[PDB]
């Protein structure tokens, strides 16, 4: 539901292409994704797929593919009404169904309303009913699109399945000859001129969608000149407008730079170096690069004994990677704790101050603070930080500063004030000698509850991992035409805790209940087999059914 | 034999068949993940409280199932075979009910039933579509209303563009700028006087909290304030 990818075409070493995918849906027990190989009836695939969808969201067929979350505006809200269940569209037109909910140890009823724009989310009686997805009516087709693309053996046969995929999803392409591609897929609405997509529109007639934008408009690239295609839920393409989610922004501050900077530090990549990026990005502090110039020059005039400079010198001597100590409960460097403090104080003085309470709670987060069991998904630059970053840029930002976030004061003054806050709160917690600071390392968990918050295992089955890693729920890599070896394609992945979720009534766990769980933690990986020899040579069991019809 | 269909490696199954292939798939899944898959089926359809009692979350029932029913009904016979076969595969592994093979979790939680093509479809639609491709907070109008009550109509809307910008040309893009995106009413809207994002809460273990409506709102607020889009109340 976020997640990352880097396809490598000119940029591969000892191979023709390397696709490394790392979808981030959170970490669960049993594993979110499911390994499967399908052979016959047109298919010839191996990979792993969320919730065992018939279609393999991540795999290869001897071309490879993957997905990240697109985050395009494919959903708009129509503001429809004291003639109940009717709405005006110069005439009084609702569809309703009745739903009763059975309850185990309790009592059973409500109605759901649909307009010609869609389901009614909310009725504000003091004024209006709000109800529209560009992909409505194409859900199953989107499923069968993800299935049929598995049979594709070239760019055209692939893209014509991409264009039947109606949800906002980045798809990716690589093939045996070193060709790579990208299609920000999805149905999108052809809006009226004047339609602001960030806010509802009236649903009285004049603002209805004209229909769907053409697939010609869906962002695409094939064999780009950079020799790669990187993404971490960032803008597909110039002038491409994001989803309307208030907490979501595509600005100058973006974590995908952390990928891009790595993929430009050297001319080519082996399949090993490509996989090694999961490690690098995993432990990478995402805010140091953004705010360190500003901190560096806000404290340039201070003396060394000044705590506010001391903090910044500590950040200045840091490579921006977090490694947890052998005790398994602390980081080697206090950098993130420092930036978390400062950033929290800064947002409280700028973005939050400028927003009327209680909406300042939307922009308070420094993007670090988390509960004991560790982060629920990936880590990102927060919406507050991003806005702040545009303000720190000033006239270098294309964004018009309607309200000054610095309240008439110079940047350096607010920056220094937040450092003083940071120092007060951090010197209280870990004491007055910075070189002794043992700041809490972030942990990771494989929660026994699915993303809905509904249990999919016993509370006991939750698994722990000392080091949180900012990486895919699973990671898969495909390498095409490797110079060494007899195989045209080499694939790897890792489905932690393991392939099975089975526990027998006597409480005996399956052999493969837990055998990838240490593999995940160490950035290891198992091989994916495609060919009938490779499969048979590594068989552990073999069953044959007769199915009638 | 034409009617013949499984080999396993770290436990990963490979299916061999010569046509309705997805039966094999359905089968191996019901062996490996029968409980997880049953609780995805209940989650995507809002039937969780039928077995779990705090989850009346169920009121998911954010979609129109008759639409999805009708989509399935108009499929080609071959497309339909995927869904039909996966379901029948799952159902065959009847064997659990004949020799309760029953995952411990069913016993612990106190209730499996057969599947249909709808259920299978619904696993995708409940997750990829109704959850992940459905991201809106147009919460935005409530922010706008409050922004205007503090700065005035004009300056409010200018501050709204500073916080939720429509486009930003300095943003890193996967497709390098050297193609671009060729496609280059707020004052008609009523006021929005609590933001819906507050009526969505989960605890640290990821479980739903069963708070009161007031309390839930207070909680959602509190944790979003602390952790944001990447926290327990994030998206
Ligand atoms: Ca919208």
């Amino acid at each position: 539901t976020t997640g990352n990818m880097w396809v490598i075409g000119n940029k591969a070493q000892d191979a023709k292409a390397i696709m490394v995918n790392g979808p981030q849906f959170g970490w669960y027990a049993p594993a979110y994704t499911y390994g499967i190989g399908l052979h016959g009836a047109g298919y010839d695939v191996t990979g792993n797929t969320p919730f065992a969808y018939p279609g393999l969201v991540f795999g290869h067929n001897g071309i490879s593919w993957g997905s990240t979350a697109g985050f395009g505006d494919d959903v708009d809200i129509f503001a429809e009404l004291a003639k109940p269940g009717y709405y005006q569209h110069g005439e009084w037109v609702m569809l309703s169904r009745k739903e009763t909910i059975a309850v185990k140890d309790g009592q059973p009823t409500f109605t759901v309303w649909r307009t010609l724009h869609g389901n009614v989310i909310k009725t504000d009686t003091a004024t209006t009913a709000y109800a529209a997805r560009a992909w409505d009516g194409k859900e199953v087709a989107s499923l069968l699109a993800w299935t049929h693309q598995m049979k594709a053996k070239n760019w055209p046969e692939w893209t014509q399945q991409a264009a039947k995929q109606a949800l906002t999803i980045n798809w990716y392409y690589a093939d045996v000859n070193g060709n790579i591609g990208y299609v920000h897929t999805g149905a999108y609405p052809d809006r009226q001129p004047g339609h602001d997509p960030r806010l509802p529109v009236p649903g009285t007639g004049k603002w209805d969608w004209k229909g769907l934008l053409s697939f010609d408009l869906n962002p695409k690239v094939y064999n780009p000149q950079s020799g790669y295609i990187a993404n971490w839920n960032n803008s597909p393409q110039k002038d491409y407008p994001a989803s309307d989610l208030f907490a979501f922004l595509w600005g100058g501050a973006d974590r995908v730079t952390e990928i891009d900077t790595i993929l430009d530090k050297q001319p080519r990549f082996t399949a090993d170096q490509a996989w090694d990026v999961i490690r690098q990005t995993s432990r990478r502090d995402l805010n140091l690069r953004l705010f360190l110039p500003a901190l560096k020059d806000a404290t340039a005039n201070l003396a060394e004994n000044d705590p506010r400079r001391q903090l910044v010198d500590k950040l200045a001597s840091w490579d921006g990677e977090n490694l947890v100590n052998d005790d398994g409960k602390t980081y080697q460097q206090p950098g993130s704790a420092i930036l978390n403090a400062w950033l929290t104080s800064m947002l409280k003085r700028t973005v939050v101050a400028a927003v009327p309470a209680p909406f300042g709670k939307w922009y308070s987060a420094s993007g670090y603070e988390t509960t004991q069991d560790g982060p629920t998904g990936s880590l990102n630059i927060s919406v507050g930080a991003k806005i702040l970053y545009e303000a720190l840029q000033g006239d270098k930002s294309p964004i018009p500063q309607a309200v000054d976030l610095f309240g008439g004061k110079p940047q350096q003054e607010v920056i220094l004030a937040a450092l003083d806050d940071a120092w007060q709160t951090l010197s209280k917690r870990y004491g007055n000698d910075v070189t002794g600071w043992k700041t809490p390392a972030m942990a990771l968990t494989f929660r026994a509850n699915n993303f809905f918050g509904v249990p999919q295992a016993a509370a006991k089955e939750a698994r722990h991992q000392a080091e949180y890693q900012n990486r895919g729920t699973e990671n898969d890599m495909i390498v095409f035409s490797p110079t060494s070896g007899n195989r045209p394609v080499l694939a790897w992945d890792v489905v932690a805790p393991g392939q099975s979720g089975f526990i027998a009534p006597d409480g005996k766990a399956d052999k493969h209940y837990d055998d990838q769980l240490k593999m995940y933690e160490s950035f290891g990986r198992k091989s994916l087999w495609l060919t009938p020899q490779d499969v048979d040579e590594h068989k552990e069991s073999q069953e044959v059914l007769q199915v009638q019809r | 034999p034409p009617t013949e269909v499984i080999v396993r490696d770290y436990g990963m199954p490979h299916i061999y068949a010569d046509d309705y292939l997805f039966y094999g798939y359905g089968y191996v899944v019901a062996q490996d993940r029968l409980f997880q898959m049953e609780m995805a089926r209940r989650s995507t359809q809002g039937t969780v409280s039928e077995v779990l009692g705090a989850f009346v979350f169920d009121k998911i029932r954010n979609y129109w199932p008759d639409s999805i029913r009708a989509q399935i009904a108009s499929l080609s016979a071959e497309d339909k075979s995927i869904l039909q076969g996966y379901a029948d595969g799952m159902n065959a592994w009847d064997k659990v009910n004949a020799s309760p093979l029953l995952p411990q979790q069913f016993s612990t939680f106190g209730f499996p039933k057969h599947w249909e093509p709808f259920d299978v479809a619904m696993i995708f639609v409940g997750t990829m579509a109704n959850r992940f491709s459905d991201s809106t907070s147009e919460d935005n109008l409530a922010l706008l209303t409050a922004l205007k009550d503090k700065y005035g109509k004009q300056q409010g809307m200018a501050v709204f563009n500073q916080l939720k910008w429509l486009v930003n040309p300095s943003a890193p893009t996967t497709i390098a700028a050297r193609s671009a995106y060729p496609l280059k009413t707020a004052a008609l809207l009523p006021r929005y006087d609590p933001a819906p994002m507050l009526d969505r809460a989960k605890g640290t273990d990821g479980a739903l909290l069963a708070l009161t409506a007031d309390q839930n709102r207070e909680t959602i607020a509190a944790q979003f304030a602390q952790s944001g889009a990447n926290g327990l109340a994030g998206y």
